[PDB]
């Protein structure tokens, strides 16, 4: 999941 | 092609994909971390894990089609809130359904594809003005 969690703020950093 | 690159060019739009692999390829080839650039704005949410699998088969630089079939990879269909809610909620020692900053700070730059310091607390200043962080809206929110 916690992968999941930081993937998907590295995506949200980006737009 | 052998992944399901028609579903993914249903989701993701294929001018977008080829444009934003013609901005970073070199050689006619693109490097795993522009790759994961791209993913990421075409709103996918690539892991290590993504990334290592793609490495390990093709290495470094992808050719356009070995850059489809990673965006292929990054689409995570079963992207689900409530798991993500329930990993913060096992740290939730006191039930309230809030977790501090430096909590947060703590999990996201301990565990996992560890993010760093700043990049956690920008993050979660981005999300939340107040020390506060509930944990149910910020999952629901990362996910958009």
């Amino acid at each position: 999941s916690l992968m999941r969690v930081q993937a998907h703020i590295r995506k949200r950093m980006v737009a | 092609s052998v992944a399901d690159i028609q579903q993914l060019e249903e989701k993701v739009d294929e001018s977008d994909v080829r444009i934003y692999f013609n901005e970073k390829s070199s050689g006619g080839k693109i490097s795993i971390d522009n790759a994961s650039y791209n993913a990421r704005k075409l709103g996918l949410a690539p892991s290590s894990i993504d990334e290592k699998k793609i490495k390990e088969l093709y290495g470094d630089n992808l050719t356009y089609e070995q850059y489809l079939e990673y965006l292929s990879i990054c689409v995570h269909d079963k992207d689900n809130v409530e798991e993500l809610i329930k990993m913060f909620a096992h740290f939730d020692n006191n039930c309230t359904g809030y977790l501090t900053k430096s909590q947060m700070k703590n999990i996201l730059t301990t565990w996992g594809d560890a993010l760093t310091d700043q990049e956690a607390i920008d993050a979660l200043n981005a999300f939340s003005s107040e020390d506060n962080i509930d944990y149910k809206l910020f999952c629901e929110d990362i996910l958009q």
